[PDB]
């Protein structure tokens, strides 16, 4: 059953190889039945979404609801840019149950800036809070032109732009009182380069 | 010999985190210090006396009295100070937006020391914003309610404003709806006059929403604008639209009030309806940049009073430091906890309580050719109000809708897959104009803007 | 698996059979995560995914359900 | 398990949490540790582990977390724990939440012997969402117009099977006397014998002729506890009409959900509060299960009333008496703090809320009155039963009996005399130019001893 007019819609969409010759119902009861794994069967509803096929419609028959049929198309579609770059299998192997939640954070991110995240995301365990700050501290750094001690925090890794963020906030105060103290401690928690690591020093403590 | 510390301006004094906080821009008359300013300025938000004349009768008057505990000059102006004064929290009424206004700003900016006087901030404790209602659905809810996940949402503005008769409102209404938007919305100016009565254009748009919403099957609404001269007249209007089965309506904070704005949004609260905050007569208040009350503060009254959806304009560039005072008061107004940033204009640290965010709505003059700047400036919690952007497409309404909807598909679809939108958003909207000819008819209408922002 | 009943340590409250995990693994792929054996008729068949744990090689526990500890509304029997 | 995730001994527990003190004793062959971080659990989201919680990482946002286990000397198997609650698992002016979230199963643990509540700390932010008193302590005095000295009130004993005319005569003639407040019995509502709407018009009427006659301002105590609610707001209604100042309620027994509604009502009607507490040994006797009375009291003043019954301290060994002291502070003051010694476990503060005026009871007579003018001092009311009825002369005699004595002692303590060593003797030279307090102080031989 055709729903009128929806003359927005994309001519198509790619689907895997192992799947390039299969119906609707095909897709339908491989999506059911979960036989296979979340980044094997995005790119089907991201599919399927083209047919005339609603989300209300695909959560009426599959059994998902809308947020996550999005949040797991969003999800492929950033694995699949990290994985296609420069990278290491050390992420590949680990996304492969359970990491669509976290890969909605970096999507803000342009594929050159989503390898170094990655890796800053999964070697500490961070949930989708830090990853969500980290992300928007990330974009919120060019902005930064010119302040207090910019140019010795690169940009070009993210521990070193949190760690920005967290000294900038940390700014907004005077002799010590106490909570610039937690803040300084924090940003050096995060921070990985040894200048602004040796600067977080020479602020903090000696000088 | 001296005057005894004048008992208000004490500069070694941290406040306690009960108390409200205000931040002051003033400019005071030739031959008057700015010390006894911020004084005077503290003394007249409350108990109008530095002296100790009008009390000692059995009674502590310094319990209810403000303190200026801190001043400082404006870095890059001469003769023009901020003021930081603190009030306690025994002198507002617990869950009030009228009390706590004509308190602060009741007398003071009469006072005939000074020459000119700004409230840049203020601050609400944690103890104060429990008990207001906040937001009647939030911005979670009101996701859910409409089923809309992963892209701003879209919404036209009916231009041919007066004049135009109910039954030809109710038809544009629905072309543009079955054509791709989300959300349609009533003239702010229109209200029940006598080309057109308010009943009238309730049906026919009631009709029109069905009609489309039945035939392409998801949920579209339309503002309908319930400003009415007094309460008991606001009140039939919003209970005949929420009989018809509308999600959504508007009101008008700023000429109707904030009594009436707390009070409509206890109905929508109690009867699940969405409520959509139109922003005028805003101009009069806080356009000079040395007199008046800036929007910040009023965005902050409006999440405590009630209200999902407010009005913030788009801000694709005028000036750096205007578009951070922007992004300053969005994320003011999305957000759990923001951090002092006298950059962005934040003053004090605000923590909201786990109360729900407000939309910011950007609106006015906007085409296709901003379309990829504003999904990255305001994000996917949003709603692009489109004015001539959609009824001026060379051949109808339902075309120019699909326009404004396969262009805003595109470009988030391109940010997802990791593209940039500052160097590649015309290269994308080219390339997607082309298995499209309405998107290809509205990309040679107007003309594409080359932007220049931070690319290094 | 083990066949405590319901035990804990011997002097804490830590369940015993998931070491306060609340997680096992499972029985039927020893971890592996693919089918071994065909298991009803042929619609279990070797080589595809795991009947019981459909690919994670972890299950919950029986005894303390979920719940790191033996006692309350999710272990032990309301009264 | 060798972490435990909820015993974390050095976290500080923020302003905008709530805390908890519970006295437990866990069973043989349990650690404290360990029942500390399960009463915590049980309280909360009932599981150590993460299996789900970890839906889309959404964790540890709403669990409580033990942070101290010290024990208590003295006894022992017998430890202190402390909790801290966040805020945004509560909702507001709503108590039946707090006390379903945090004593709503943890008292059913089967690896505990006994598990008592001793106090609770409630955030500024969540005081700010209740109402609280309808009218408080400077309000209900400037209301009744009586200053510098506690208030007199009678209880009627001869309790069951009298008619409603005798009642009224009863009340008349007491309230003539010169006390302030009567009371109504705790278990009278409606029985066959006697209705309510007969009762509550007699004694308007009396209250109505004695007032008028001698000046003053008069009250009794009207009880509206009903079966139900549409019942109980008649009773109410019909109370205001005829113009009465004051009724009363059982917390305990009718519940939460009547009590707050009967303050608002209160609020918004103008009238004073008087809150009775029956049934209270059931929960709070013993000294090792239950909810210390305390606890009680705080979530009283929250939801309403103005006045509360407290129990005398006359004849208390110590500690306890100490206790009653701590909770009778906890009440008429603003903020108060931590001072083990006598009870309180956290510092309180209450936001310029109102105060609760207490209400000592119980058996007591004239000689007693120089103790508790000095021990409740001037805001408080003392309520007589026999102290009244039992003159040789009657009732109003028996009144201006207790009058004379409570004036007398009250100026005495003005002048800067002692109180403790010297009351008997104020007693005996005011018992000279009047013969109801001679006979009294003749009938009540006890002069039991002082400092």
């Amino acid at each position: 059953m055709q729903q009128l007019y929806q003359p927005f819609r994309p001519p198509s969409s790619p689907i895997p190889t192992q799947f390039r010759s299969l119906d609707s119902a095909g897709k339908i009861e491989i999506l059911a039945g979960r036989m296979a794994l979340w980044f094997e069967y995005a790119p089907l509803i991201s599919s399927l979404y083209t047919d005339g096929f609603t989300p209300p419609t695909i959560e009426e028959l599959t059994g998902i609801s809308s947020i996550e049929q999005n949040r797991l198309i969003v999800g492929a579609q950033v694995r699949d840019s990290i994985l296609q770059s420069i990278h290491e299998p050390e992420l590949i192997s680990a996304f492969d149950t359970g990491g669509a939640e976290l890969l909605y954070e970096i999507r803000l991110l342009s594929t050159t800036q989503r390898v170094a995240a990655a890796t800053f995301i999964i070697d500490r365990n961070i949930d989708s809070k830090g990853a969500q700050d980290l992300a928007r501290a990330i974009k919120d750094y060019p902005n930064r032109r010119g302040d207090v001690g910019w140019l010795d925090f690169d940009y070009n890794l993210p521990g070193d732009c949190l760690s920005f963020l967290y000294y900038r906030q940390s700014r907004e105060n005077k002799n010590p009182s106490d909570q610039r103290t937690s803040m300084l401690l924090q940003a050096l928690g995060v921070a990985e380069s040894e200048k602004a690591k040796n600067r977080l020093n020479t602020e903090l403590y000696g000088d | 010999v001296k005057d005894y510390k004048l008992t208000y301006y004490t500069p070694d004094y941290t406040p306690k985190d009960t108390d409200l906080l205000a931040a002051f821009r003033f400019s005071p008359q030739p031959g008057v210090p700015a010390d006894e300013a911020g004084a005077a300025i503290a003394a007249e938000s409350s108990t109008g006396t530095w002296t100790t004349v009008w009390t000692d009768l059995l009674t502590d008057m310094d319990r209810y009295k403000g303190k200026c505990y801190h001043i400082e000059p404006v870095q890059g102006e001469e003769n023009s100070y901020f003021a930081f004064i603190a009030y306690p929290l025994d002198l507002f009424e617990e869950g009030s937006v009228t009390n706590i206004l004509t308190s602060i700003v009741g007398n003071v900016f009469g006072f005939k020391a000074i020459r000119s006087l700004r409230l840049e901030d203020i601050r609400f404790p944690v103890a104060l914003v429990k008990t207001f209602q906040g937001p009647p659905h939030g911005i979670q809810v009101e996701r859910d309610l409409l089923n809309k996940y992963g892209r701003p949402m879209l919404g036209c503005t009916i231009k041919p404003k007066l004049g135009l008769s109910a039954k030809n409102y109710g038809r544009a209404v629905y072309e543009c709806l079955r054509g791709g938007l989300d959300f349609t919305k009533d003239d702010e100016n229109i209200n029940s006059q006598p080309f057109q009565r308010w009943r009238d254009r309730f049906l026919f748009v009631a009709d029109a929403i069905h009609k489309s919403q039945a035939e392409t099957g998801e949920i579209k609404g339309h503002y309908l604008n319930v400003t009415a001269p007094t309460c008991e007249e606001m009140m039939k209007r919003a209970e005949f639209a929420k009989e018809l089965g509308m999600p959504i309506i508007m009101h008008d904070f700023l000429t109707a009030g904030f009594t009436a704005n707390t009070t409509l949004a206890k109905w929508c609260r109690d009867n699940g309806v969405l409520l959509h905050i139109h922003r005028a007569m805003h101009a009069v208040i806080d356009r000079q940049r040395n007199h008046g009350i800036h929007f910040r503060v009023l965005a902050k009254c409006l999440r405590l009073s009630g209200g999902d959806h407010l009005h913030s304009g788009t801000v694709v560039g005028k000036l750096e430091g205007d578009k951070a005072s922007t992004l300053g008061f969005v994320d003011l107004m999305r957000e759990d906890h923001i951090e002092a940033d006298r950059s962005r204009g934040v003053f004090f640290t605000q923590d909201w309580a786990s109360m729900p965010g407000v939309l910011p709505v950007a609106s006015g003059g906007i085409h296709v050719w901003h379309m990829p700047a504003l999904v990255e400036i305001f994000g996917d919690d949003s709603v692009l109000q489109f004015g001539g952007g959609t009824l001026g497409h060379p051949w109808g309404n339902a075309p120019g809708a699909t326009a404004n909807r396969v262009a805003l598909e595109a470009c988030v679809q391109a940010r997802n897959e990791g593209r940039d939108l500052y160097r590649e958003g015309g290269d994308i909207l080219r390339e997607a104009g082309k298995w499209s000819p309405e998107l290809a008819a509205a990309l040679d209408l107007w003309k594409e803007i080359k932007f220049e922002f931070e690319t290094m | 698996a083990n066949n405590n009943p319901q035990g804990t340590k011997p002097n804490s409250l830590v369940c015993a059979n998931c070491e306060g995990e609340g997680c096992v693994a499972c029985s039927q792929c020893k971890g592996g995560g693919v089918n071994l054996i065909d298991h009803f008729n042929g619609q279990f068949k070797a080589g595809a995914l795991c009947w019981l744990c459909r690919g994670k090689k972890e299950v919950l526990c029986g005894d303390c359900n979920g719940a790191g500890f033996i006692g309350g509304f999710l272990s032990t029997f309301d009264e």
